[PDB]
């Protein structure tokens, strides 16, 4: 009973209240000694919790600690045992984001004198010496390199004066490593090419620009909250804990590291001029205010009003154009490459409850950076232009559909295909797909009905004004009574590799239920043993395909749905829609969005599975080591089954690059020819998508290296498309030899 | 949840005084 | 803790379903493991493709049943979302929740799962009993209410 008083009253320190933060932390610091005697054991588990779980509030904790060590010695003393304990644990099972928390957690120990900092000097140059290991990824290198630097913002001035002489050998071995290492993978991750208005910086040389600079600043940085300053008297006589030697737990191959980052940047101090002049890029303050800002999404991600409270409250010891960190943040986690760290809808709603909570700042400030992002869409990268679609869409939906497109009427006299235009054409086909075409032409100016989408209706071959002199018309007319007489399957046979009976047949019955998706799902379900019939060839499914999106075309929602339903009804495989992705019928929508959410859908599918079924192997393997005959026979089914799903996988991607490399190479002897330049809007975007390939699914095709380097991506290619394959091979190389 | 969802300076003025 | 194990958008809502076949324990336990969403507050005019595009964006959908009126058989207002994962339900449940489609504030809710007979509106009139009590005029939830 009492213990949960113990535990809401820790976590709520340092929240809005009438008492200031010093007085809360002197009063729960004494509440916590009378407590002590009695409930030692949870006390002590509650204040690791907190310094696993909730680094925004670091500096908060960490003085409360020190007040408790300055009077407890015994404790301060199991604490630190503690974290010792947790640090290793969490470096032992791969949580290597959690591991740096309680770094910078011991670091800030260093400022309220419960650990002494030559022990702390001792740890971080054998973080350091970990640049030295051979025959190690370059991730982990990084990583320990990295927990030294992100913690010297909190301990850097301390560590300093005390001792200079080993931080400085430290500092040297650090630069060292910095300049040696390769930065080959960094095009692949950001989010735009261009250096200008702002360079998308490689984390590590981000970071170490802006401890070089707190260091020629004398160790003097205005952003980190330290209430333990107030604390100087009681905390000057307190006792300091050493801590044991530190060795890195050893690289073995289940080792998993963070893989790099680029650092997200779209604002300086000139975006917001009348208000608190903003952190520089280069300076520790801005990286603190982003690291709390992302861990303050981390803990609160699930609930999206606590969330966006956590981020307007805020504190700082200084003040700050805060929404502007907010949007920005945001704006990082969702165009971070390769993936957000939460679904990409959480980032929708969480603005729409931050312009709930701040009607009179925030939404003009989103809108700011609405428009920038348009403007500097010419290189952004193509799967952040898909997120930006998505989301804008998305937001505008939720806010009428209002915007003011004329200030973006210039996109209109570019070609069709550059960026801008093409980014407005894709908002407005998705704001078509959450409202309805005619919805869509009203709220837009007069002057964008050329980006505007066509209207989704069908479009049936034996229609009235068709020919009778078409193949088959006569059939599809007795099909299309057929069907409304509920035919059953076999009376269809009898109606009927043919090309033509596919084409009838599909023609006829998605005409004919062309009214919902339903009707369509329920169309394919009754008919289903007709499609494995005459669409069982390989060439057969492509025909399927071929004639679907004849009827369709105009319609991209109906498309992605029915390719969806006929590869899980197995209507179809993966290989032919991969194929079909490249045929010459969709040349013209090649370009266009949803192909590429297509692909990437059927993609995911056969990850899935193969995710399943070796999951059943990684069970049956359980059983037998964990329980001790049959059980191996088992294990020998499920591994054939294993290999048969690997092998499709493989396949289908080596047809994705297989026609990825032929219609860019005959793309670049037609220019070679015409001599005209290599870079065409179609090539830019065709480029970027096998960039996208590579970059979504790396961990996947990091299987397939040798086949990809010797059959596939080899000297004889353009020295454009090496270039996107070096790149991944340079990524994946950070993380493995 | 009793405990959870009352202020800081409740809780914290309750500790102290109470025992 | 507790706060941060918090999920107050995926937690059961008072609502229980009186013609489910059961006694209360037996329903919450099928609302909890449920991939099933009760999606309320719709437009008579709001179609399954529209459903299909907003619910996408929480993970894949199974199938979706439009609710409709027991007499006329049309639109009634109201649908079901099956997915095919619970953790793409409970997304859904966290972010889609609460936000806008048609420019009407949708509410989903948890359901014990479809079964035949539930896609009717059981307000006397055919359509759901909610626009029975209605005093203020709608023009997406077809006039005033009786
Ligand atoms: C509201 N609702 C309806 N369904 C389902 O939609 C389909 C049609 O059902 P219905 O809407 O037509 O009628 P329902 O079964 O909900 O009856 P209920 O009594 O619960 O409806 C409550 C509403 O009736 C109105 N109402 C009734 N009496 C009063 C009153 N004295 N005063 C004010 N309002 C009243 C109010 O609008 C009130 O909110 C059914 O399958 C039903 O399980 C729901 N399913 C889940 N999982 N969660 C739900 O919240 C839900
Ligand atoms: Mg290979």
């Amino acid at each position: 009973e009492t213990e949960d008083h113990l535990e809401s009253l820790i976590c709520k320190v340092g929240e809005k209240s009438a008492c200031s933060l010093e007085s809360n932390l002197e009063g729960l610091a004494g509440v916590l000694e009378a407590d002590l005697p009695n409930y030692k054991s949870k006390i002590l588990r509650l204040l690791c919790t907190v310094a696993r779980l909730l680094p925004e509030k670091l500096t908060i904790y960490t003085t409360l600690v020190g007040l408790l060590n300055a009077r407890n010695y015994n404790f301060g003393g199991e604490f630190v045992e503690a974290m010792i304990r947790q640090l290793k644990e969490s470096l032992k099972a791969n949580n290597y984001n959690e591991a740096v928390y309680l770094v910078r957690f011991l670091s800030d120990l260093v400022n309220c004198h419960v650990i002494a900092a030559p022990s702390m000097v001792a740890m971080f140059e054998n973080f350091v010496s970990v640049t030295q290991e051979e025959d190690v990824p370059q991730v982990r290198r990084d990583w320990y390199v990295y927990a030294f630097l992100s913690s010297l913002p909190w301990v850097g001035k301390e560590l300093y004066e005390k001792k200079d002489a080993e931080m400085d050998r430290i500092f040297a071995n650090t630069e060292s490593y910095l300049k040696r290492r390769q930065k080959t993978h960094v095009p692949m991750l950001q989010v735009w090419t261009a250096d200008k208005p702002h360079p998308q910086e490689e984390y590590l040389d981000c970071l170490w620009a802006q401890i070089q600079k707190l260091k020629k600043d004398r160790w003097q940085e205005r952003h980190i909250l330290r209430p333990y300053l107030a604390f100087d008297s009681i905390l000057c006589e307190a006792l300091q804990h050493n801590l044991p030697p530190f060795t890195p737990p050893p690289h073995t191959e289940d080792s998993v590291y963070p893989m790099p980052r680029v650092i997200f940047r779209m604002f300086d101090y000139t975006d917001d001029p009348e208000g608190p002049v903003m952190p520089g890029s280069h300076s520790v303050e801005r990286f603190v205010i982003e690291e709390n800002l992302h861990c303050i999404i981390k803990s609160h991600w699930k609930e999206r009003k606590t969330c966006a409270a956590q981020l307007v409250s805020y504190p700082g010891k200084n003040k700050i154009p805060l929404n502007y960190h907010i949007v920005e943040v945001i704006f990082a986690e969702l165009f971070q490459l390769p993936a957000p760290p939460h679904i990409d809808v959480m980032y929708t709603t969480l603005l729409i409850e931050l312009c709930k909570l701040q009607p009179g700042s925030l939404p003009q400030v989103l809108a700011q950076a609405t428009e920038m992002l348009y403007m500097r869409l010419d290189t952004m990268n193509t799967t952040c232009v898909d997120r930006f679609i998505n989301w804008f869409s998305h937001h505008l939906s939720n806010f009428q559909f209002r915007w003011s497109w004329e200030d973006w009427s210039d996109c209109l006299s570019q070609d069709p295909e550059s960026p801008k235009p093409k980014f407005v054409r894709e908002v407005l086909e998705k704001c078509m797909r959450l409202s309805y075409h005619q919805r869509i032409l009203d709220i837009v100016p007069p002057t964008f009905s050329a980006l505007c989408p066509v209207n989704p209706t069908c479009i049936y071959k034996y229609g009235d004004e068709s020919s009778n002199s078409l193949p088959g018309h006569s059939v599809a007319l007795c099909l299309a009574v057929a069907f409304k007489s509920k035919a059953t399957n076999d009376e269809i046979f009898s109606i009927l590799f043919n090309p033509l009976k596919i084409e009838v047949f599909v023609q006829t019955l998605l005409h004919l239920a062309a009214k919902s998706f339903s009707h369509s799902f329920s169309a394919l379900a009754k008919f289903h043993e007709v499609f494995k019939t005459l669409a069982e060839s390989d060439e057969g499914k492509l025909h399927v395909l071929r004639v679907m999106f004849e009827v369709w075309r105009n319609h991209p929602q109906m498309i992605a749905v029915l390719v969806d339903k006929m590869i899980r009804t197995q209507i179809v495989d993966c290989a032919a829609v991969a194929n079909w992705i490249f045929s010459s019928e969709l040349s013209r929508d090649f370009t266009r969005l949803f192909v590429w959410e297509i692909l990437h859908s059927t993609i995911r599918k056969m990850n899935k599975h193969v995710l399943k079924i070796q999951k059943e192997l990684e069970e049956a393997k359980e059983k037998l080591a964990r329980q001790h005959g049959v059980l191996e026979e088992q294990i020998e089914r499920l591994q054939e089954k294993v290999e048969s799903a690997q092998s499709e996988q493989k396949n289908l991607f080596l047809v994705i690059f297989q026609r990825f490399i032929m219609i860019l190479t005959e793309h670049l002897v037609r220019c070679e020819t015409d001599g005209t330049s290599v870079l065409t809007p179609w090539y830019k975007n065709c480029i970027e998508r096998l960039q996208q390939i590579f970059l979504q699914h790396h961990q996947i095709i990091q299987q397939y290296m040798v086949t990809l380097e010797n059959l596939l991506f080899t000297a004889e290619l353009d020295p454009h498309i090496l270039a996107v394959f070096q790149q991944f091979c340079a990524l994946q190389a950070a993380e493995n030899l | 949840s009793k405990y959870e969802a009352m202020d800081f300076d409740s809780l914290l003025k309750e500790a102290q005084q109470s025992l | 803790l507790k706060a941060l194990r918090s999920d107050s958008y995926v937690e059961l809502s008072q609502y229980r379903d009186q013609h489910f076949r059961g006694d209360n324990e037996e329903q919450e336990k099928l609302l909890k493991k449920s991939c099933t969403l009760y999606v309320g507050n719709l437009s008579f005019y709001t179609t399954e493709e529209q459903i299909y595009e907003l619910f996408s964006k929480s993970g894949d959908i199974k199938k979706i049943i439009m609710g409709l009126d027991k007499m006329k058989k049309t639109a009634c207002g109201f649908c079901f979302v099956e997915y095919y994962s619970r953790a793409d339900a409970e997304n859904a449940m966290r972010y889609i929740n609460g936000t806008r489609l048609d420019d009407r504030i949708i509410r989903t809710d948890w359901d014990a799962g479809f079964k035949e007979g539930r896609q009717y509106g059981r307000g006397r009139s055919g359509g759901q009993v909610r626009d029975e009590y209605r005093q203020d005029y709608d023009a997406g939830r077809g006039g005033y209410g009786k």
